Order: structure tokens, then C-alpha cells, then sequence
């Protein structure tokens, strides 16, 4: 969280850019209540189509859902390799 | 009743996405505050004030606003 979010930062910007000890803390805050917030949405939608547990569609349809479509293009195919190396082993 | 709070279970295909959108957050956030600031301009640094400028001129970071406050 304190690690591996300052390389997701590091990756994200120039190579060249930098970002003060201030903001990163902040973007670790955020990517929290991020999180929770998708989490709890996901919940919302799942139990309005009322079924038990949150499925991935209901986690991809809450994103598109809170405005980050963008996200989930690369997130099906990631869901796709993911249900693929399941059915392996 | 308690066999019946095991339910409502988080899968591994679910913490699987949740992490990995969680990622993608993260990134779209850092790089969203440094092009709305900087454009495509290099080695510039990246300070809260900027982060915050995100949050309040973006919707969908609408949610970031009690966490991420004008002044710090």
C-alpha cells in the first residue's frame, strides 16, 4: 500500500516527474476509500438484481456505473486470462 | 444463524478485480492530476494542491472530497 502504490505513481507519470511525499499520501488515501466505495456500490447492485454474493459483472457494472468506464475494457480481458489460468490448475 | 453470516463471501475472482482496478485508480488518479496541471509538460513536480484540483474539477472523484480536502 505504501510500497507498491508508489511504483503504480512512479509508472503512471514522466519518468522524469515527481510527486511530494504530501500527494502520494493522499493518492494511497484515495485509492482506499476507492476501493471501499466500489466495494460497497458493488454490493448495492448486487443485491438489487437481489442475489447472495458480488459477482465480476456486478463489480464491472458498478464501475461503468460510478463513471470509470475506461477501466473496464482492460479489466475483462484481465478477467478473461484470469478465469483462463483457473481452469487449468 | 451462524452458518448463515458466512454468506454474502468475497471470491478470488473478486479480490482479483478489486485489486486490479484498484490499481488502475491509482494510476488514473496520479496521471489525471499531473495532466490537468502540467498538460504534457516533463519533469514537473507533482504537489497536493494539484491533487485536490482533480478532485474538485472531476465527477466521478466526486467521492474524494472528504478524504482529499482543499487544504491540507
Amino acid at each position: 500500500p505504501n510500497a507498491v502504490i508508489g511504483r503504480l505513481i512512479k509508472e503512471a507519470l514522466p519518468e522524469s516527474a515527481s510527486v511530494s511525499k504530501e500527494a502520494r499520501a493522499a493518492i494511497a488515501r484515495a485509492a482506499s476509500v476507492f476501493a471501499i466505495f466500489v466495494t460497497s456500490s458493488s454490493t448495492a447492485l448486487a443485491h438489487k438484481q437481489n442475489h447472495k454474493t458480488i459477482t465480476a459483472k456486478d463489480i464491472l457494472q458498478t464501475l461503468t456505473e460510478l463513471d470509470f468506464e475506461s477501466f473496464v475494457p482492460s479489466l475483462t480481458q484481465d478477467l478473461e486470462v484470469y478465469r483462463k489460468v483457473v481452469k487449468e490448475k | 444463524m451462524k452458518s448463515s453470516m458466512d454468506t454474502g463471501l468475497i471470491t478470488n475472482e473478486v479480490l482479483f478485480l478489486m485489486t486490479k482496478c484498484t490499481e488502475l485508480f491509482v494510476r488514473h488518479l496520479a496521471g489525471a492530476a499531473y495532466t490537468e496541471e502540467f498538460g504534457q509538460r516533463p519533469g514537473e513536480a507533482l504537489k497536493y494542491e494539484h491533487l485536490s484540483q482533480v478532485v474538485n474539477k472531476n465527477k466521478n472523484l466526486e467521492f474524494l472530497l472528504q478524504i482529499v480536502p482543499q487544504k491540507i
